[PDB]
């Protein structure tokens, strides 16, 4: 993708997060855990749900095809007509295949810029408090209790605390 | 410790395609391409099409003694004829101006038809030996019903002079027609007088047939041609008929009661007894798709027709392996 | 200390669309649709439109009375008629390729009017009581100025023979036609022949008119009909008349002086006394937006029209609460 | 946005700055103040101007209604005529509300990527001589002097020195 | 010690436009706009065009005597004709549905003329004499090959009553015509009877001609004309030809052997013995590109038709300086 | 560009980099030398390609020309017959013309986000281990010899070993 993230440097996504779209995955000493991250997650919910009714009403109104009788001296009229209502099929047809086609691009590049601003913004509240792995992962200097975790997820996450 | 941020995946095996790749599993996707319908041909909102199975738009209008299921049809939601309809023209002929009539009948759903000459009226002319084999009914040669073929009385065939004032209010379909004979021996024969004529008037129409003869082949068993005429008669005008042989008088017009959204639909189907919103030559449709690809000549409330086998939208992101 | 970077917000509450979000604020946009235009029918830069006002195109081209005043008529832009003129033909009739003649106009900026039939030429006919109630002009009987109504001088009418050599050297639109009486008896009454016909040939033109007799409802207070004839005679070449009734006779044929870019408006709409570089039916458009939405059919250095109440682009970027 | 930067990490614009789309603030012992980035506006303003240009001339040659008469036993060829003036309509209506529609949010992701684009720049050059505070600003180790604020908006931060 | 990452350069100077940014140079790009032809007509698939040259279709089918190279034409791929070719109708006239028929040859390759109504065959009337100096073969007044401009022998035009029944297993177009005379007196002189007929009747063909007279500009030195109908009949289908005068017979007609993908191409070009697989209006067209921007009317397996000057493609990146 | 790599922070591209078009330069002791990154670049041929031939037969089926021929008072329907084949023509042209413009743009920008995902990969292998110089390049604190850079290019760099 476009922004890195998905298959990317974030190998691969989680069939054990199944409350959301991108979130967070924690591991300390009292557990571990999958937490959904709501308002990245309704974020891309929204921007996706207008995206198909856009898309939907941008093709509500499109050319329509009338039954006409031609008889046998009447040939170039009926050759007319029928080209013409065939030529705008082909044009109607190619833009829906073409729209479809190109905003399911920019859909799975939406998704790989939503993961990657939530990677990032984690990264920008931890700063050098936690070791960058490389892998979507962060690990912690300090020993990160699950208020320290839900601190993170808060955005809340108090640096001076833990520097 | 550590925190991770990752994305959501599933054992979902929808693809979709884009510019760059194709064939690329997601998540959550949406198709928007209705592929299927019924098969069936079926009442729109309820109401009936008229479907004239073996009969065709001229058959059933002139009255073709075959078309007797569709003698006061009721109305119709849309039409259904054939692509070559054997009971058109029973006896060999043309319809005039045939293709600008089926036009009109698209901006219509129901006829009422009304006698404006009795077909008794005819005391003068012989009205009931109108006849021809090529127009069998129950065995007995017959003839297109809402027309009166008059032939001579006692070896006379006097001028005809008849006038129809339309005092409803509504536009009234008008038919009627000449016959063109094999030979002048056979024009004698029918109707006395060598050279004949029939003239039409109304507010706007200002017409004059002559009867054409000439050697022609055997159509349905005659070499003899009928050539049908039609107008719009508007309410408070009179037509005005005059001629002195070859006449093809009209006992019925079709009185127009209601104009609405119509279309007559071309299908070999026939009727399934089932109710749709959206309906195609092939078949009826009921999804919420804002496409489809069954047949682009619809009526109803329908998706959109596009050519394409597949329409899918990726909703959800990337699945993994 | 520090230094932060970010981007600029204002005032601005111009919001715009896109696939994913609607309705969003930026601080800058540009508007490329004109909705606006000024209501009136228009000159076009500078050249008059010819406003027919109550007459119709055919009216205006015979000379029908009440179109008096356009009698030769000065250069166009372009042409604005009326849905339904009340004053098109006058005397009961039909006009022959009328459609195929406006078509015509479109390609025509400036007719120059010349009489190629002088009236008092017909010497051998009577040309002065060529009249009907039909067409009054200032009380009395009056008919198509453009047009000669012959009759019969004395009980007879001698067969007409005339040509015209167009050595002007323009293309010439010619008119005329022909009568359909009610009966036999109006027949002889006019022009005495029971047979009649009007030949005309040119180099490319080879017909031969003759009238059609039919009872017919009183339009106008008539129930007699004329059908008009027309061509476009070629330079260097004559045009010949023939006929022995029922005769139409051109006096004035239209010289086709320029040709340009025109066409006929409709339009319910008057005149504004205004000038434009665009116009349309329901008024005219001075913008250098790219776009508008007022009417498709345009004339002159126009925008694009299409169907959008609204199209703005994002200049700037996404303005802060 | 797709890049994250414009109501992202940077939560909200500056009505401050009126000399340009993106920029700086400083903030000293002798002062503060806003700067706007030349380079990036104008190269913002040039894109955008191609870009509006380049819509309107792909739009300048599209179909033309002409006005055309048929009689009342011409009706099928009215119609066919109406239908096809008509259907021209829709697809350049279509086209223009679907462009600008996909061209308007290209515009505002590419405003959002020059502010991004401008925020690394600036990051580049300072490298770990200031703290990243996660908001768009860095807060530097050394007191920085009002050249040495023009330094990092020149793109001549001398690290060496502040190191 | 260091590693950095980078991106190819190279001595490209090809460039690509896009929305924002125009003349953008690339290091790789795909042009995929063909703008070249070899500027020749060719023949298709191996199969040879028809070229009327000065001949026009009308020419060719009626046998106009300057049109000799095209008796028995072979199959061909397309057909060419000049805008206004000469050879045309030699005696002046019109071609009944010209255009209809010309459409009708776009699903044709190859015709077989065969005789059905044998010159010699007209024993009763005399055939050798119905020559016009408008036509001339090698000094000598000749006519269309093909029909035969029957007049009366020894001052007597009897009827005429002539049948051909269509026994191949293939539709036949079938030819014919009518001499429309300058005066009553040329009527009487050629065919005698004053008031003449012709009846064409088929299964579905019921026509009956009458000539019209007219004085008329005088075209290739001639003020008379000629009008040319024509039908398809077809298989074990009789037409029947009934005439007292003013009759162009039928000598031969044209036969439908094979039915496919054909043009009538329009170009002033001859021909460059040169083979293709796209040929246009103004060449042949030999590429992989799936565009081109030569001439909108193509024919055989081509790429698509656009108004650009210019199609790149960006395939790789931007190119520093 | 959108992705701020190309002539964006990496000021120019490699002349002398042939056999590929993403990859590393290194320099230490024992010389210097351009390495194509294979993975990246064979994404980018395949990505490319694809692009070329869906855009290919997308524009395949479109409205065709034909030949029709009408007489001197069949006026109206000729033209009607003449704005019917030219406003597919203008449509048509509209398309491949647009489509190429757009995704043109969009090409230009995909090399630009493959450099700078190329870019972000090698940095997150080497985190704080070298010195990020803002010009595309990394400098050691750890002597790398040839391995030590194949190590890096190989997606292998180890981290612990050299921290
Ligand atoms: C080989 C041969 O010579 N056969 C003779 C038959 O041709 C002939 O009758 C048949 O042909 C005549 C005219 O040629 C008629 O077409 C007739 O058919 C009918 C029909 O049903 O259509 C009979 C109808 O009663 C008649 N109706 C009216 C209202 O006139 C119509 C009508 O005349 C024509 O269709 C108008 O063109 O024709 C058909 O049977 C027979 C018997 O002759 S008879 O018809 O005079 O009785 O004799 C054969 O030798
Ligand atoms: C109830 C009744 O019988 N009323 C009689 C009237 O019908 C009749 O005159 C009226 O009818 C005649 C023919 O039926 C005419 O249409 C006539 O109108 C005119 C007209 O103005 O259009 C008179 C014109 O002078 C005449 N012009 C020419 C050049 O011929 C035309 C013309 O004949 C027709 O238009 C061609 O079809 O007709 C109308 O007034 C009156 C008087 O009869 S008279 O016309 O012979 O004087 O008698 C009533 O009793
Ligand atoms: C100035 C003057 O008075 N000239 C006289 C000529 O008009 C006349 O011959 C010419 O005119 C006649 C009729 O007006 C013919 O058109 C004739 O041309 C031909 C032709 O080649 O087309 C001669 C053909 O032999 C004839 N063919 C047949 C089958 O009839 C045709 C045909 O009649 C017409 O085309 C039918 O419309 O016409 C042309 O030469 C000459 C000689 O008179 S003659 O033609 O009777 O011999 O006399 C001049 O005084
Ligand atoms: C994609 O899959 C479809 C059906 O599952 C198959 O027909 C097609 O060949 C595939 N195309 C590619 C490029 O893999
Ligand atoms: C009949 O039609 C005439 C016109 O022909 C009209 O004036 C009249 O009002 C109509 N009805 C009656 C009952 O007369
Ligand atoms: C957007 O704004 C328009 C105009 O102010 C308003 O009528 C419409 O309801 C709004 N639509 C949405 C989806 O917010
Ligand atoms: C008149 O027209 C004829 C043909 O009808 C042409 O040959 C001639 O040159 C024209 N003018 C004169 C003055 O004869
Ligand atoms: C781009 O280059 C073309 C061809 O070299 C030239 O004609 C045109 O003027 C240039 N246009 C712009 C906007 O640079
Ligand atoms: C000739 O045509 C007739 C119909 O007119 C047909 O019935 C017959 O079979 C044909 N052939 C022969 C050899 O009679
Ligand atoms: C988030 O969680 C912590 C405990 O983990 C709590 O003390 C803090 O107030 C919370 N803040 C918000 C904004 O939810
Ligand atoms: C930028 O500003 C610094 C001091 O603020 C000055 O010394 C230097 O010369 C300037 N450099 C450039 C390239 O403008
Ligand atoms: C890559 O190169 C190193 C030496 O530079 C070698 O030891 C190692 O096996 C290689 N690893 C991979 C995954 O290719």
């Amino acid at each position: 993708g476009l922004f890195g993230a998905i298959a990317g440097f974030i190998e691969g996504g989680w069939q054990g997060m199944v409350d959301g779209w991108y979130g967070y995955h924690h591991s300390n000493e009292q557990g571990s855990g999958y937490a959904a991250d709501k308002e990245s997650t309704q974020k891309a919910i929204d921007g996706v749900t207008n995206k198909v009714n856009s898309i939907i009403d941008k093709m509500n109104t499109q050319f329509e095809a009338v039954g006409r009788e031609f008889n046998n001296l009447e040939r170039r009229i009926e050759n007319l007509n029928k080209k013409m209502e065939d030529g705008f099929l082909d044009v109607w047809t190619y833009n829906a295949e073409l729209l479809v086609l190109m905003e399911n691009e920019r859909t799975l590049d939406f998704h790989d810029s939503n993961v990657k601003n939530l990677y990032d913004k984690v990264r920008l509240q931890l700063r050098d408090n936690a070791k960058e792995l490389g892998n979507g992962c962060f690990e912690f200097y300090h020993k990160c209790d699950n208020e320290c975790m839900e601190s993170v997820r808060n955005g809340t996450y108090d640096y001076p605390q833990y520097s | 410790d550590q925190i991770c941020i990752g994305y959501h995946a599933n054992n979902s095996t929808e693809q979709v395609d884009t510019i760059m790749e194709k064939n690329v599993t997601v998540t959550h996707a949406q198709d928007i391409l209705e592929k299927t319908h019924n098969g069936k041909l079926c009442d729109l909102d309820g109401v009936k099409p008229l479907i004239l199975r073996d009969c065709s738009v001229a058959g059933w209008l002139l009255g073709n003694p075959m078309c007797d299921e569709f003698i006061n049809v009721p109305e119709w939601s849309y039409i259904v004829e054939k692509a070559n309809p054997v009971n058109d023209l029973c006896y060999p002929g043309d319809f005039n101006d045939y293709e600008e009539l089926k036009h009109l009948l698209s901006r219509i759903n129901h006829f009422e038809k009304i006698q404006i000459i009795p077909k008794s009226s005819w005391s003068s002319h012989e009205a009931s030996l109108g006849v021809s084999s090529a127009c069998p009914y129950q065995g007995k040669s017959s003839f297109f019903r809402n027309v009166v073929w008059l032939i001579k009385k006692n070896s006379t065939y006097p001028t005809i002079k008849r006038s129809y004032n339309n005092t409803n209010q509504e536009d009234l379909l008008v038919l009627w027609g000449i016959h063109h004979p094999n030979d002048a021996a056979e024009q004698t024969k029918l109707y006395q007088n060598p050279t004949t004529y029939i003239s039409v008037g109304t507010s706007t129409l200002n017409q004059r047939l002559v009867p054409r003869i000439a050697t022609r082949s055997k159509v349905n068993g005659q070499s003899g041609r009928m050539e049908f005429f039609w107008t719009i008669l508007k309410p408070n005008d009179a037509i005005n008929f005059e001629s002195n042989g070859n006449f093809i008088a009209p006992e019925y017009a079709y009185k127009i009661v209601k104009k609405g959204d119509s279309t007559i639909m071309k299908s070999e189907l026939e009727y399934g007894n089932c109710n749709t919103k959206c309906q195609t030559p092939m078949g009826a449709i009921n999804s919420s798709m804002p496409f489809h690809n069954i047949h682009p000549l619809t009526i109803g409330e329908c998706p959109k027709y596009v050519k394409s086998n597949r329409l899918v939208l990726a909703t959800g992101l990337r699945n993994s392996p």
